[PDB]
RNA sequence: GGAGCAAACCGGAUUAGAUACCCGGGUAGUCCACGCCCUAAACGAUGCGCGCUAGGUCUCUGGGUCUCCUGGGGGCCGAAGCUA
RNA sequence: GCCGCGGUAAUACGGAGGGCGCGAGCGUUACCCGGAUUCACUGGGCGUAAAGGGCGUGUAGGCGGCCUGGGGCGUCCCAUGUGA
C-alpha cells in the first residue's frame, strides 16, 4: 500500500546528520535534541503524498524510474527494489554523462548483448584462450556496471535518489536534462535542486529499506497485482 | 526553416614541443525572425566541424524573444564579463541599429527597428553571450503583471 | 548611524529578495510606510504588518516570487528584478510633471515625493504634480 | 555631369538586370545573357565572401546606378528623405520616382532614363503646360505631363508612345497614348513598385 | 657609551678580472640623553563610520541559568553575490 | 593614418592592363565635434592593470536617526509678463 505509519519510521528514519548539513533542511528539520539534527516527519508525510502522487501518476501511465544509490548503506537494497519493480538502477559507481551523454554511453551497453549472447555461441574456442577469459572478464565488467542500467535504452521520465549530496552529479545532467528528480536525503544534501524529496534519513538500511520497500508497491500498484513484501530485514542491524 | 549564421571565426594556438598545433573557433547565430534565436560556439580541430557543432550547440540554446512589432517590450542592458550590451526599442522605420555582432542576433529574430551600442569589451564572443542573456531577461507586459497577482 | 533610511530599506529588501526569503525587517517611518503602500498596491510584494521589535517598531515586508522553474537553478524569477535609490541625501532629485521618468517604457513604477503625497510616474503626470524622485522598481 | 560610357558593364557589375538600354538592355541581355559576370580581367574567377559592407555598398551603387544619378543629388534625397517621419526607406523611392527625367521613362514617352534626360533636358517635355528642361524637377499628385507643339511630332516620340499600347502603365500612373498627355497620381508606396532592391540596406549603409 | 656586530677601509682567497660573494682584521654606526631629519614593499599594496546578505571548524578574551547559548577579537573552507 | 610593405616570383615600391569610388571636380594639409563611455552630470575607476593620504586628532565644509506643530526657503502646480 502507499499508507505508512509513524511507527515503524522509529528506528533512525529521521535525520542522522549534524552541523555535516546544508542549512537549507530548515523547513525540514525538528530540533538539535542530541547532537543530531531530527527531522519533524510530520512535514515528512506531506513531502511524500505530494511525491508518491507523482510517482503513481506517472507509474500509472507506463513511465519509467531509474534509482541511483552507489552508498554501500543502501548499496543492494536498490538491486532488490529495482529487480522487483523491472526498473533500471545504479548500484556501481555511477558514470559520468549516463544521461547528457546517455547517446554515447550506450553503445557500451552494446558492447555487453555482443559479448552477453557471445557465451553460448558456435565460434568461440575458435578463438584463442589468450583471447577468451579477458572477453568474459569484460563482460564481468559490463554486467558489474550496467545490471540495473542494461535495460532502460532510452532516458527515464524521472529518476530516484537515495542522495542527492552523494550523486549531485547524477542530478546535474538529469536536471541539465528536465528530468524530474525524485530522491530520499537526510540534512546532508541541499534540497531545491530536488523536484520531489523524502526528508529522512538516507543512511541506516532500516529507513531506508522502510521506505524503497513499500516505495516500490506503490510503483507496483500502478500496473496491479502487489505481492509479498521483497526481500528486506536479511541480517538487519 | 532556421537560418544559420557564423559572426565570428578564428584560429587560437597551443604549443607544444616542436612547433605549435592549431583549433579553430566558430561562433554561429541561428534564427528563423519568428523571435526564436539560439547562440552556441563551436571549437574543433578544423573550420567546418566546428561551424557544424556550432549550429548544434546554438540549435540547443533558444529563447522567447517577445517582439512587440519588430521591436522588443521594454529598454533592456545586461553585463556579461567585463562586456555591456544596449538595447532600447525604436519605433518602425528606424532599422537595426548596432554593431555586425549584434544585429546578426536580431535579425534572426526578427526586430525590424531597434537602438543598441557596445559599451566596455569590445570582444565579440562575449558581446555575444551578453546579447542572448539580454534576450533571455524580457519580459512582456503578460509576463510581468502575472507575477504583480500572486497566488 | 544611517545617513540615508529610506535607501536602507530599499537595500534591505534587495539584500532579501536576492537569497529568496518570507520577510525582513526595517524601522519604522510615516514616510517609509507611504513607500511600501505604494508596493503593495502595485502588487511589487504582498503586504506589511507594523510589528515590533524589542520595543522598537519595525515593518515586517513581505515578498512575493514567481513560481519555482525547472532544470539549473530552480530558483524562481524576481517580482522585483532592480530597485536602487535616485534622489540620495548627498544629490536630491527635483523633476516637474513634464519631466518625469519612462520606467521600462510602463513595463516599471517610479515612486517620488510631491506636495500630494507619495504618488506613481503616472499619477503625478495625472495630477499634475511633481517632486522628489525617490527610486525605481521592475 | 552625369554618367557616360560603358553601361552594360553595370548591367552586369551588380550581377541583375537593369534596363539601363532601351531595346539591348531588354533584348537578349544587358551583354549579360551573353557574359552574366563581372567585368574586369577577373571576371571568369569565384568571388570572395562579400563583407557586410561590400554587401550595402554594392546594393546601393544597384538603386542609384538604376536611376543613374549622381551620388550628389543622390544622398541629398535620402536624407531629405530619412529627415521625414514614418519609414523614410519606403518615403525614398518616393522621392526617386518624382523626377521629371522619371516619370517620363515610365510613361514611355522615352525607352531609357538617360533617353529621358536628353527629352526633358532638350525642352521636348511639358509639365501643366510649362517649358521643363530639367531632369530634377519633381512632381506632385495631378501634374500633366505631355509633349510640347514644336516636338509633339518627331519620328522618335510616334515610336515611343506606339510601343506604350500593348503596355501597361503604374498603379500611380495614368497615359493618354493617343493624346501625350499623362498625369502623377499618387506617391507609389514600395509595393506599387518592386525591385531588386533591399532598401533597408540602403538604410544602414548610411549609418556609417 | 662602546662587549658583540659591522658600511667605509686593509689583508687572505676565488676569478680572465673579483673594488663582490667566502675567510682574518676593522672605523662610523649599532646603545643612552637632548634637539633634528618625516622617508619606506610605512602592505592586508584593500581610507573611515553605519546597515543589510548561509553556514562549518580552529583559537584568544569576556558573561551566563556555564555539553550550550551569548559579546568582542584573531585564522582557515566556504551560500548567495562580485571578479579580466 | 595605424598594423607594416621592398632580401630575384612583391595583389603594399615604380609603369602597364584591368577594377573600385567620385565627377567639375578629385585629393592633400590644418583645425573643431564625433567615435573616446578616453574627465564618465546623463556615463568610469583605485588588492595584483595608472590610482587609498604612512597613522591619528581635529577646523571649515558636506551628510544625518523616530513622532507632532508653525513657517513654505528649496521643491511642485496654475496663472501672466518677458524670452524681437
Ligand atoms: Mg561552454
Ligand atoms: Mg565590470
Ligand atoms: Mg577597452
Ligand atoms: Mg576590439
Ligand atoms: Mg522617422
Ligand atoms: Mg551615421
Ligand atoms: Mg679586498
Ligand atoms: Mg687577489
Ligand atoms: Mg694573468
Ligand atoms: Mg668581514
Ligand atoms: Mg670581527
Ligand atoms: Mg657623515
Ligand atoms: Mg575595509
Ligand atoms: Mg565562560
Ligand atoms: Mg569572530
Ligand atoms: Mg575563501
Ligand atoms: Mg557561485
Ligand atoms: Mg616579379
Ligand atoms: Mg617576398
Ligand atoms: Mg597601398
Ligand atoms: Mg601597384
Ligand atoms: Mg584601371
Ligand atoms: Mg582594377
Ligand atoms: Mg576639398
Ligand atoms: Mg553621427
Ligand atoms: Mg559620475
Ligand atoms: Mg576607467
Ligand atoms: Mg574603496
Ligand atoms: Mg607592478
Ligand atoms: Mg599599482
Ligand atoms: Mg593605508
Ligand atoms: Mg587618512
Ligand atoms: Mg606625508
Ligand atoms: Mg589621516
Ligand atoms: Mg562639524
Ligand atoms: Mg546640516
Ligand atoms: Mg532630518
Ligand atoms: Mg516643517
Ligand atoms: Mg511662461
Ligand atoms: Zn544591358
Amino acid at each position: 500500500e502507499i499508507t505508512v505509519k509513524e511507527l515503524l519510521e522509529a528506528g533512525v528514519h529521521f535525520g542522522h546528520e549534524r552541523k555535516r548539513w546544508n542549512p537549507k533542511f530548515a523547513r525540514y528539520i525538528y530540533a538539535e535534541r542530541n547532537g543530531i539534527h531530527i527531522i519533524d516527519l510530520q512535514k515528512t508525510m506531506e513531502e511524500l503524498e505530494r511525491t508518491f502522487r507523482f510517482i503513481e501518476d506517472l507509474a500509472m501511465r507506463g513511465g519509467t524510474i531509474l534509482f541511483v544509490g552507489t552508498k554501500k548503506q543502501a548499496q543492494d537494497i536498490v538491486r532488490m527494489e529495482a529487480e522487483r519493480a523491472g526498473m533500471p538502477y545504479v548500484n556501481q559507481r555511477w558514470l559520468g554523462g549516463m544521461l547528457t551523454n546517455f547517446k554515447t554511453i550506450s553503445q557500451r551497453v552494446h558492447r555487453l548483448e555482443e559479448l552477453e549472447a557471445l557465451f553460448a555461441s558456435p565460434e568461440i574456442e575458435e578463438r584463442p584462450k589468450k583471447e577468451q577469459v579477458r572477453l568474459k572478464h569484460e563482460l564481468e565488467r559490463l554486467q558489474k556496471y550496467l545490471s540495473g542500467f542494461r535495460l532502460l535504452k532510452r532516458l527515464p521520465d524521472a529518476i530516484f535518489v537515495v542522495d542527492p549530496t552523494k550523486e549531485a552529479i547524477a542530478v546535474r545532467e538529469a536536471r541539465k536534462l528536465f528530468i524530474p528528480v525524485i530522491a530520499l536525503a537526510d540534512t546532508d544534501s541541499d534540497p531545491d535542486l530536488v523536484d520531489y524529496i523524502i526528508p529522512g534519513n538516507d543512511d541506516a538500511i532500516r529507513s531506508i529499506q522502510l521506505i524503497l520497500s513499500r516505495a516500490v508497491d506503490l510503483i507496483i500498484q500502478a500496473r496491479g497485482g502487489v505481492v509479498e513484501p521483497s526481500p528486506s530485514y536479511a541480517l538487519v542491524q | 526553416d532556421f537560418e544559420e549564421k557564423m559572426i565570428l571565426i578564428r584560429r587560437t594556438a597551443r604549443m607544444q614541443a616542436g612547433g605549435r598545433r592549431f583549433r579553430f573557433g566558430a561562433l554561429v547565430v541561428v534564427g528563423d525572425r519568428q523571435g526564436r534565436v539560439g547562440l552556441g560556439f563551436g571549437k574543433a580541430p578544423e573550420v567546418p566541424l566546428a561551424v557544424q557543432k556550432a549550429g548544434y550547440y546554438a540549435r540547443r540554446n533558444m529563447v522567447e524573444v517577445p517582439l512587440q512589432n519588430g521591436t522588443i517590450p521594454h529598454e533592456i542592458e545586461v553585463e556579461f564579463g567585463a562586456s555591456k550590451i544596449v538595447l532600447k526599442p525604436a519605433a518602425p522605420g528606424t532599422g537595426v541599429i548596432a554593431g555586425a555582432v549584434p544585429r546578426a542576433i536580431l535579425e534572426l529574430a526578427g526586430v525590424t527597428d531597434i537602438l543598441t551600442k557596445e559599451l566596455g569589451s569590445r570582444n565579440p564572443i562575449n558581446i555575444a553571450y551578453a546579447t542572448m542573456e539580454a534576450l533571455r531577461q524580457l519580459r512582456t507586459k503578460a509576463d510581468v503583471e502575472r507575477l504583480r497577482k500572486g497566488e | 548611524m544611517l545617513t540615508d533610511p529610506i535607501a536602507d530599506m530599499l537595500t534591505r529588501i534587495r539584500n532579501a529578495t536576492r537569497v529568496y526569503k518570507e520577510s525582513t525587517d526595517v524601522p519604522a517611518s510615516r514616510f517609509k510606510e507611504e513607500i511600501l503602500r505604494i508596493l503593495a498596491r502595485e502588487g511589487f510584494i504582498k503586504g506589511y504588518e507594523r510589528v515590533d521589535v524589542d520595543g522598537k517598531p519595525y515593518l515586517r515586508v513581505y515578498l512575493k516570487y514567481g513560481p519555482r522553474r525547472q532544470g539549473p537553478d530552480p530558483r524562481p524569477e524576481q517580482v522585483i528584478h532592480h530597485i536602487r535609490r535616485i534622489s540620495k541625501p548627498g544629490r536630491r532629485v527635483y523633476v516637474g510633471v513634464k519631466e518625469i521618468p519612462r520606467v521600462r517604457r510602463g513595463l516599471g513604477i517610479a515612486i517620488l515625493s510631491t506636495s500630494k503625497g507619495v504618488l506613481t510616474d503616472r499619477e503625478a503626470r495625472k495630477l499634475g504634480v511633481g517632486g522628489e524622485l525617490i527610486c525605481e522598481v521592475w | 555631369g552625369r554618367y557616360i560610357g560603358p553601361v552594360c558593364r553595370l548591367c552586369r557589375r551588380e550581377g541583375v538586370k537593369l534596363y539601363l538600354k532601351g531595346e539591348r538592355c531588354y533584348s537578349p541581355k544587358c551583354a549579360m545573357e551573353r557574359r552574366p559576370y563581372p567585368p574586369g580581367q577577373h571576371g571568369q574567377k569565384r568571388a570572395r565572401r562579400p563583407s557586410d559592407y561590400a554587401v550595402r555598398l554594392r546594393e546601393k551603387q544597384k538603386l542609384r546606378r538604376i536611376y543613374g544619378i549622381s551620388e550628389r543629388q543622390f544622398r541629398n534625397l535620402f536624407e531629405e528623405a530619412s529627415k521625414k517621419k514614418g519609414v523614410t526607406g519606403s518615403v525614398f523611392l518616393g522621392l526617386l520616382e518624382s523626377r521629371l527625367d522619371n516619370v517620363v521613362y515610365r510613361l514611355g514617352f522615352a525607352v531609357s532614363r538617360r533617353q529621358a534626360r536628353q527629352l526633358v533636358r532638350h525642352g521636348h517635355i511639358t509639365v501643366n503646360g510649362r517649358r521643363v528642361d530639367l531632369p530634377s524637377y519633381r512632381v506632385r499628385p495631378g501634374d500633366e505631363i505631355a509633349v510640347a507643339e514644336k516636338s509633339r511630332n518627331l519620328e522618335l516620340i510616334r515610336q515611343n508612345l506606339e510601343a506604350m499600347k500593348g503596355r501597361k502603365v503604374g498603379p500611380w500612373l495614368s497615359l493618354d497614348v493617343e493624346g501625350m498627355k499623362g498625369k502623377f497620381l499618387r506617391l507609389p508606396d514600395r509595393e506599387d513598385l518592386a525591385l531588386p532592391v533591399n532598401e533597408q540596406l540602403v538604410i544602414e549603409f548610411y549609418s556609417r
